[PDB]
């Protein structure tokens, strides 16, 4: 039952609750000197270091890259470029990485919570949530991955913004 | 009329081969994976018109 | 004896029992946002999501790829592009993968059951059945595999449609 002592608790603050009009609509995380933030969501980046920062808005990837200063690198989150297909860690539940496909249980989680910096079973970050897709039987989602060097994205057909 | 009809048929045949070549070379890459060598091998081999 | 708690029971539903005029003739499965179904076989695709989807019919590969919606992306089955030569899991028995050749016990299985999403000993997919060759020694079989990127196929000599 209690088997949660992974990087989620180790960092516990990479997640910032981006708020639009004070309404938390998404989440911003930190990865190896960078700061990730979904593009299609918007709100408040109250943290001063991140509040006054300029991001790209490449909708082809729907991300907001950035550069994090040194004083916040103490609060970082390691990452991976390789995907050992299987089960990974999550905030709202678990992660069943099937063959090249992120997914979660039917109806688990919620929309309007794009970011969710999905965590690896080794205590790292391997995926950021963007969207979600709940068709008949079970659930899929749109997320971002990183290849050897290029930062790609995947969006299952019929996936709505979550 | 004969020359024009011949001109169209060759054009239609040429267009027919191009689409067939696209199908033959695109089906193998896109069966399980979405991976098409981002226009490095998408131009030289066959039609890179796949969405991806 | 009872050592069967692998992915077969975990998924248990990727098999769609393709039925021509109500007669089960093949078996369709799913792999990484795609749907696998032999082209040479035919029948009913009753599942409405899959029924109204367009497949290729390349005889060189004799496969029916697809772009499945999120309605299966958790009712899925992981795959592999590598083959650790040895024993793999099967539906009607087991899989004995000799050096660069698939085979099953002589007289085992049956014809007219193409799909059979053969399973690996790790709980994943590495092959799909297409045919069967019953030589005097043992039973080989035409199948489809996946290279690093190429989705190739193998058909041993003397193998008929199964």
């Amino acid at each position: 039952g209690k088997r949660e002592r992974m990087c989620m608790k180790i960092e516990n603050d990479c997640i910032f609750e981006v708020k639009h009009e004070g309404k938390v609509t998404g989440y911003a995380c930190l990865v190896g000197d960078k700061v990730m933030k979904p593009a299609h969501v918007k709100g408040v980046i109250d943290n001063a270091d991140l509040a006054k920062l300029a991001f790209k808005k490449s909708s082809k990837y729907d991300l907001e890259c950035a550069q994090i200063p040194v004083h916040m690198r103490s609060d970082a989150s390691k990452y991976t470029h390789e995907k050992p297909e299987g089960h990974y860690n999550w905030h709202h539940g678990a992660v069943q990485y099937s063959g090249g496909r992120f997914t979660i249980p039917t109806g688990a989680g919620k929309p309007g919570d794009s970011g969710r910096p999905i965590f690896d079973n080794k205590g790292r970050v391997v995926a950021i949530v963007l969207g979600g897709a709940n068709e008949g039987s079970r659930t899929a989602l749109s997320v971002v991955t990183w290849n050897k060097d290029m930062v790609t994205r995947v969006t299952p057909e019929g996936s709505e913004e979550w | 009329v004969g020359m024009s009809l011949l001109a169209l048929i060759s054009i239609f045949a040429s267009c027919y081969m191009l689409v067939a070549a696209r199908s033959k070379c695109l089906t193998p890459y896109a069966l399980t994976p979405g991976a098409a060598v981002p226009w490095t091998l998408g131009i030289l081999c066959c039609a890179p018109r796949a969405h991806a």
